[PDB]
RNA sequence: GUGGGAGAGGGUGGUGGAAUUCCCGGAGUAGCGGUGAAAUGCGCAGAUACCGGGAGGAACGCCGAUGGCGAAGGCAGCCACCUGGUCCACCCGUGACGCUGAGGCGCGAAAGCGUGGGGAGCAAACCGGAUUAGAUACCCGGGUAGUCCACGCCCUAAACG
RNA sequence: CCGAGGGUAGGGCCCGUGACUGGGGCGAAGUCGUAACAAGGUAGCUGUACCGGAAGGUGCGGCUGGA
RNA sequence: CGCGGGGUGGAGCAGCCUGGUAGCUCGUCGGGCUCAUAACCCGAAGGUCGUCGGUUCAAAUCCGGCCCCCGCAACCA
RNA sequence: UGGUUCGUGGAGCCAUGGGGGAAUCUGGGCGGACCACCGCCUAAGGCUAAGUACUCCGGGUGACCGAUAGCGCACCAGUAC
RNA sequence: GAGCUAGCCCUGGCCAGGGUGAAGCUGGGGUGAGACCCAGUGGAGGCCCGAACCGGUGGGGGAUGCAAACCCCUCGGAUGA
RNA sequence: GAAUGCCGGCAUGAGUAACGAUAAAGAGGGUGAGAAUCCCUCUCGCCGUAAGCCCAAGGGUUCCUACGCAAUGGUCGUCAGCGUAGGGUUAGGCGGGACCUAAGGUGAAGCCGAAAGGCGUAGCCGAAGGGCAGCCGGUUAAUAUUCCGGCCCUUCCCGCAGGUGCGAUGGGGGGACGCUCUAGGCUAGGGGGACCGGAGCCAUGGACGAGCCCGGCCAGAAGCGCAGGGUGGGAGGUAGGCAAAUCCGCCUCCCAACAAGCUCUGCGUGGUGGGGAAGCCCGUACGGGUGACAACCCCCCGAAGCCAGGGAGCCAAGAAAAGCCUCUAAGCACAACCUGCGGGAACCCGUACCGCAAACCGACACAGGUGGGCGGGUGCAAGAGCACUCAGGCGCGCGGGAGAACCCUCGCCAAGGAACUCUGCAAGUUGGCCCCGUAACUUCGGGAGAAGGGGUGCUCCCUGGGGUGAUGAGCCCCGGGGAGCCGCAGUGAACAGGCUCUGGCGACUGUUUACCAAAAACACAGCUCUCUGCGAACUCGUAAGAGGAGGUAUAGGGAGCGACGCUUGCCCGGUGCCGGAAGGUCAAGGGGAGGGGUGCAAGCCCCGAACCGAAGCCCCGGUGAACGGCGGCCGUAACUAUAACGGUCCUAAGGUAGCGAAAUUCCUUGUCGGGUAAGUUCCGACCUGCACGAAAAGCGUAACGACCGGAGCGCUGUCUCGGCGAGGGACCCGGUGAAAUUGAACUGGCCGUGAAGAUGCGGCCUACCCGUGGCAGGACGAAAAGACCCCGUGGAGCUUUACUGCAGCC
RNA sequence: CGAUGUCGGCUCGUCGCAUCCUGGGGCUGAAGAAGGUCCCAAGGGUUGGGCUGUUCGCCCAUUAAAGCGGCACGCGAGCUG
């Protein structure tokens, strides 16, 4: 939906905030089954390495369900649906009748005191878990695992899912995210429906503090420098650049192919 | 204005003391050097308890 | 009101095959495209033609009509749901309850605008190749918006009987 | 007290005028090209959009005021 | 003032560096097609190569001096 | 690749990072590519005095200084600052 | 060497008093249902005036200074990046 | 004898500048060898959201007392933060530690690294964060929440007594949390009082008066009362909480739906304890006594503090661990653990004083900087603002005269009002509040405090709402209406926008060159490109590893553009990147045709053509919100002019829209038009764009701006054109007393001359010796071994298709 | 070049004369008035504004006139910037 807002400030003019209305009375989130502190920091043992990283809210972090495979036909009832700072989508709180208490990535059209479980059974539902194979062809599905019992690891962005294309003796064939085609063993699983919270992209942020807020740091132009900060500082009252463009690394930014190409995983890949 | 010593008795132990010196080989020396020129004090005197 | 009947009338979901284009595999050569005639273009880096597999999108051949439905605009493969109008028989009920309708309100092809999606075929603009005195055209080879979807605007028409 | 009127302040309407600019009307025999009327030599007309010295072209859908 | 590029039939351009032959398009002229004009078709005409000098057997062409034309430069103060 | 006087040089010898990979005296290395001959040694395990270096420390001597010199310090100096 | 300065991390603290009056909620109106429109309530905001506080705009003074960056009048922000 | 030489010493400027905030002083009396400066009293002035009081950090003897004055104090000094000596810092309850964890640090296991070392789950260390039991008075010259008095608590250990399965570093519960707005009841603090207490007091015209002045509390267990925080009770089934649980969790039935009940805090009350002014007398440097058997009561305001884990709302979604409750395991149930009561046990370190400052950071008793809490009263709409002022603390450690110029700071002015000048720079007008009333434009919010106005004090009369009180008085907030009064003037003092019009640039709030630039620069939401499939890309590191991310294409990195609106055309020839199982070239390697050196030979050892050989390049395609680029010369219309039209040459293609003498226009003050008496600027146009132009974006845009340009109104010492006045200096006296500078000096003008600008040389002219206050023309005056310029085969930062390497990647 | 501060403005002046004005004078194609042009002559005077950083200049309104130049393009230990 997005919330919208009159002009009473400028940027308040364009700025526009999630509706939340799919949070059930639960906004305060769980013990026990998480949170963990969580623990802000720009940079690696000493020195940044991601720039314009800092400041922004205080954050907990939902450890939430990554292999559904451990409650393999255990079902669980959907008790909530709550909102989570260190993603882009929603998490389903569940309860499993076996009374331990999960978290997992809320899919679209979830509703609060639904049916779902995980497991070769498993109707093919939204919420539900399955291992590739025996999900009908064609069914739209994420959180898929990429190698067997390591994890969900494609399509949990907000609004994201992968479509099952077609099988090949032990692989399926995905369509991820990105558009690409992959090679993704059978066993893995992966649970039906797409992410939800799909106005995620309708945001606008509008205006400079709410950047902050997430902790993402003013960026600066490669042009704003000197040549000793970047190959596109200096020199007089601006420039366009004298060089194929670059990032401050010297590598080139505009087309540059940067994946390896003798990647084992080639040869599961088929597309863009 | 705001000069440059702003005196913290953690701090002065914490960075120029005994222990600090004596953690690294870049410390070390510099007590050994301190020793053999004769100093009396090796390391900052840094008080209270 | 009871009782039926025809329908491409509307919205939502789902599904089927034919064909085009791209990909992969097989087999296979020396040309294929194209026009008034040609050229640009495509092709021994293996094209066109043929077979097999895959993907994707749009439109539904035959039935099909000089036919049907709608208030118009308009609506055409199939299935189901939800729903509007309408016509007949019976003459049971109400009992003048009617007609039109400034303004208002809604609907309103195509092209167009916004946000996001989709993009196979076609195709403004655009670039080529021919034609001409010149061609910013007609013909040819390409090709982006757009054409498709969701939501929101736009209110025009030879919206014509 | 009210009060003609003067003063100040800011609005509304109307008329006049303005370098320059926009298109228009009218003016026997200046330029370019051929769009239309005959299948006008690309049927025409149309709403819209884009492009073009110009008439105009083309895309989309429509109409018979054409076969 | 400095620099380097240019003047060729009526128009716009080639021809120079490897000196001897000046060619292309348009225009002009005569004829044909048409009732007529353009288009189109058949024929023809047309250039002291900016001027001055000599280098050579021979200069559009090589080298100097002027002359217009074009473009660049003129910076620290 | 380093070492040697040796900087790729006709470049040996002594070490080695990488690859291939023997033999036990009629066996192996060397004498400056290599080959023949003649000779010299006996690799891939270790230990080993003395002669040699240094001067914090003590002693001796000085064509060494004599308090701006001589150690930074003749003096409570690596102090005061 | 980050006891100045820059950024980030963990944990605390501070921001007088005024204005303006968004959504929403409530009643009333409108419709077939709506949209919408009226109040009333409500208390939003890198909103406004303005201290503390954080700055350093213009002018003057100061120039062997009170001061190796100061003072005077003036001025920007002051619930937020 | 020279090195802007080094160390030292002493001159010069010079009794000069200065003596550190313009908050300010005067006198009487002491002490003393000696008083502007020390003690005292009287008067005066300054601070008072401090210039008062209390914590922290830092400091470390500076605290208190006695005796001292050579030095330290910008003067003096009998004084002191100075010198000598002596004393002074008392804790189970305050802070920290024998408690806990955060970031980070260290680090067993483990990984890595030539060595040094680097990582690193558990653990350990790590605190203004969590946990945790003392409040009110009195004493010292100097400590007290520490000693003492009263009242009240916590842990241990050992006992008795009564209960129960007890029982872990292990399970679970809790602890446990954001920002803004907030209710109810309270305390802190404050205002009033005809009421209670109190020394006293009638002044100078009046007043012996519900007269003035001073003061009317503090702490406090159990138990109560008022607020308020937390919380359901059963019974079954149980597969989860990494063994086990009765615990938690999940399901199911019953009872509650309430704070009814249990707790748990806060506040009042409380046995009791304590405090208790003005004024007067005293002798202190200061405190003591009396006032007093002090009284110790009623109203009202009221927090941002308390009840606290209160409530509502919002998105950016808001530490951990222990203590504490409970659950059970090993074990043990003559243990143990809980509850009650006794007795005993309770260590270590800090405690002085300074603390917005003369004791801390600034070499100084330095106009600077320094975290938290309290910070009274009255008035001004409010307030931590502003004026006065409590408590309390100060007069800033040189003075005294004078009444010049000149400077700083301030006040006023005839007439004119920007003529000042680069510019209204500066200075002035304006100013708070209530009420009228407000345009273009606009993104519908705004523009808005637009503009422009009026009201503002005091007195009496009538009168409307609330709050606290019972529905009333008072007390306290808000109002309305009616007469009148005084002054030049009623936010009568202090604090408190000058306004408009129109362009440029940037959307906007923000950021920046700490110490000459705050901007039109950076940033910004937003837009597009491009990389990245997750052991992601990329970044740091030799590695291990870490960031990215405990993320996963609506995500992450790189680049540009920079809200928003309308839009962003053509060129892929070169460079870049992307795509091409063809070809050409291409190294090590493979291969050996072939030849060479020695050997009597078997042999050993050399070179070496075909040919198979990667990426890279070449080659073929694509791609501009990739690097970039986007023409010339002639001719032509029936007045001239001009050129829709044409010819030709070249290119990869020849700048479209929109803008344009511009932050871009050289010629240039282009040419018209507007503002003006007059306009190199400014605004509107034309286009002949030296040298605009579409994401180094193009043309616009409401709103915003300590930005930049132009105009007008208002107002003024900016100016005509100055004048006067104030105070701080300047000047004279007493006290202390520098500095750069300096070859030596017995240091005149003119015309000459001299290395070309002479106090010093020549001629001439002038001129008695020495100072004081002033002015700056000169001493090529001081200051910095010129910044510009050149030079040196001097140095650095930066660039690239300079050379050569290296990391990196293929 | 071990430093001669560099445009313009302001402030204060001062000097030269090849004089803008005023005084004196000759010629004039000087009727008079007013001009023209040369000679003598510096004693004194030589305005206020608009634009521009400007010097200069162009205007506006006046005037007896709106003089040229020198003094380190006079003058920053005098100011401005
Ligand atoms: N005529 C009415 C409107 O105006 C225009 O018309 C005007 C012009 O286009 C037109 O020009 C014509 C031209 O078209 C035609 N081919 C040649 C002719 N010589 C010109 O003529 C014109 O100019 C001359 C002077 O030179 C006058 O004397 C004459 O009257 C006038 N019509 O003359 C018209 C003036 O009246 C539109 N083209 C026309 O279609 C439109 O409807
Ligand atoms: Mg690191
Ligand atoms: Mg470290
Ligand atoms: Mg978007
Ligand atoms: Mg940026
Ligand atoms: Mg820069
Ligand atoms: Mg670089
Ligand atoms: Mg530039
Ligand atoms: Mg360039
Ligand atoms: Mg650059
Ligand atoms: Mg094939
Ligand atoms: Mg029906
Ligand atoms: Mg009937
Ligand atoms: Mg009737
Ligand atoms: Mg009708
Ligand atoms: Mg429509
Ligand atoms: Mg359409
Ligand atoms: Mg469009
Ligand atoms: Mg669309
Ligand atoms: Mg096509
Ligand atoms: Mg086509
Ligand atoms: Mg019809
Ligand atoms: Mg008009
Ligand atoms: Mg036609
Ligand atoms: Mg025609
Ligand atoms: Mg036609
Ligand atoms: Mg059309
Ligand atoms: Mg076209
Ligand atoms: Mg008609
Ligand atoms: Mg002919
Ligand atoms: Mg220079
Ligand atoms: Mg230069
Ligand atoms: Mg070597
Ligand atoms: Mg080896
Ligand atoms: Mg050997
Ligand atoms: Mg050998
Ligand atoms: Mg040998
Ligand atoms: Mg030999
Ligand atoms: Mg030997
Ligand atoms: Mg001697
Ligand atoms: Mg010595
Ligand atoms: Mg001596
Ligand atoms: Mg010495
Ligand atoms: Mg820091
Ligand atoms: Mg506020
Ligand atoms: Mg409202
Ligand atoms: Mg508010
Ligand atoms: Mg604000
Ligand atoms: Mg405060
Ligand atoms: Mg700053
Ligand atoms: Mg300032
Ligand atoms: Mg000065
Ligand atoms: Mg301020
Ligand atoms: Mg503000
Ligand atoms: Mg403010
Ligand atoms: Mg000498
Ligand atoms: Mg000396
Ligand atoms: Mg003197
Ligand atoms: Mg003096
Ligand atoms: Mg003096
Ligand atoms: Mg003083
Ligand atoms: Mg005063
Ligand atoms: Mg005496
Ligand atoms: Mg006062
Ligand atoms: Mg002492
Ligand atoms: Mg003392
Ligand atoms: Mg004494
Ligand atoms: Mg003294
Ligand atoms: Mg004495
Ligand atoms: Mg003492
Ligand atoms: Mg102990
Ligand atoms: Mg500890
Ligand atoms: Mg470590
Ligand atoms: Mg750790
Ligand atoms: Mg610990
Ligand atoms: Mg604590
Ligand atoms: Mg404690
Ligand atoms: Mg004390
Ligand atoms: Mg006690
Ligand atoms: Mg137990
Ligand atoms: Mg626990
Ligand atoms: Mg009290
Ligand atoms: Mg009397
Ligand atoms: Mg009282
Ligand atoms: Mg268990
Ligand atoms: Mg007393
Ligand atoms: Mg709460
Ligand atoms: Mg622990
Ligand atoms: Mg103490
Ligand atoms: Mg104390
Ligand atoms: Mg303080
Ligand atoms: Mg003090
Ligand atoms: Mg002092
Ligand atoms: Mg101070
Ligand atoms: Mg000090
Ligand atoms: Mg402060
Ligand atoms: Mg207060
Ligand atoms: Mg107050
Ligand atoms: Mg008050
Ligand atoms: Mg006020
Ligand atoms: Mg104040
Ligand atoms: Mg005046
Ligand atoms: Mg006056
Ligand atoms: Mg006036
Ligand atoms: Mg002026
Ligand atoms: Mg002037
Ligand atoms: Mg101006
Ligand atoms: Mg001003
Ligand atoms: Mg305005
Ligand atoms: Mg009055
Ligand atoms: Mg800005
Ligand atoms: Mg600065
Ligand atoms: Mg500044
Ligand atoms: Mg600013
Ligand atoms: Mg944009
Ligand atoms: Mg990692
Ligand atoms: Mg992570
Ligand atoms: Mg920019
Ligand atoms: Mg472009
Ligand atoms: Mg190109
Ligand atoms: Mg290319
Ligand atoms: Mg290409
Ligand atoms: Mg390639
Ligand atoms: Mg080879
Ligand atoms: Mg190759
Ligand atoms: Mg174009
Ligand atoms: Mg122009
Ligand atoms: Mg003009
Ligand atoms: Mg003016
Ligand atoms: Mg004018
Ligand atoms: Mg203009
Ligand atoms: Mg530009
Ligand atoms: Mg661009
Ligand atoms: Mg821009
Ligand atoms: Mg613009
Ligand atoms: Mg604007
Ligand atoms: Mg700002
Ligand atoms: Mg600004
Ligand atoms: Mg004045
Ligand atoms: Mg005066
Ligand atoms: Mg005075
Ligand atoms: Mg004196
Ligand atoms: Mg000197
Ligand atoms: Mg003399
Ligand atoms: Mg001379
Ligand atoms: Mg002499
Ligand atoms: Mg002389
Ligand atoms: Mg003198
Ligand atoms: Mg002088
Ligand atoms: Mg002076
Ligand atoms: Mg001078
Ligand atoms: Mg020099
Ligand atoms: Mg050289
Ligand atoms: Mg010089
Ligand atoms: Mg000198
Ligand atoms: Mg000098
Ligand atoms: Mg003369
Ligand atoms: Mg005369
Ligand atoms: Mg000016
Ligand atoms: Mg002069
Ligand atoms: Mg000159
Ligand atoms: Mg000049
Ligand atoms: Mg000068
Ligand atoms: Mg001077
Ligand atoms: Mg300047």
């Amino acid at each position: 939906a997005v919330k919208k807002f009159k002009p009473y400030t400028p940027s308040r003019r364009f700025m526009t905030v999630a509706d939340f209305s799919e949070i059930t009375k639960t906004e305060p989130e769980k013990s026990l089954v998480k949170p963990l502190k969580k623990t802000g920091g720009r940079n690696n043992q000493g020195r940044i390495t991601v720039r314009f990283r800092g400041g922004g809210h205080k954050r907990l972090y939902r450890i939430i369900d990554f292999k559904r495979w451990d409650k393999v036909g255990i079902p669980a009832k959907v008790a909530a649906i709550e909102y989570d700072p260190n993603r882009s989508a929603r998490i389903a709180l569940l309860h499993y009748v076996d009374g331990e208490k999960r978290y997992i990535i809320a899919p679209d059209g979830l509703q609060v005191g639904q049916q779902v479980v995980a497991g070769p059974d498993a109707p093919i539902q939204v919420g539900n878990a399955l291992p590739l194979r025996f999900i009908p062809v064609g069914t739209v599905v994420h959180a898929v695992e990429l190698e067997p019992k390591k994890g969900a690891k494609l399509a949990r962005a907000a609004g994201t899912s992968a479509q099952i294309q077609g099988r090949e003796g032990d692989y399926v064939i995905l369509r991820l995210p990105s558009g690409e085609l992959r090679k993704v063993h059978g066993e893995c699983y992966a649970t039906v429906g797409a992410v939800g919270n799909a106005d995620h992209k309708n945001i606008v942020l509008g205006k400079a503090g709410r950047s902050r807020w997430l902790g993402r740091r003013p960026h600066v132009r490669g042009a704003a420098m000197n040549p000793v900060d970047h190959p596109h500082g200096g020199g007089e009252g601006r420039a366009p650049r004298g060089r194929p463009p670059a990032s401050p690394w010297g590598w080139q930014t505009k087309g540059l192919k940067t994946r390896k190409r003798r990647k084992p995983s080639s040869r599961f890949i088929i597309a863009r | 204005m705001k000069r440059t010593w702003q005196p913290n008795r953690r701090k002065r132990a914490k960075t120029h003391g005994f222990r600090a010196r004596m953690r690294t080989p870049g410390g070390r020396k510099v007590l050994k050097r301190r020793r053999q020129k004769g100093r009396w004090r090796l390391t900052p005197a840094v008080r209270k308890r």
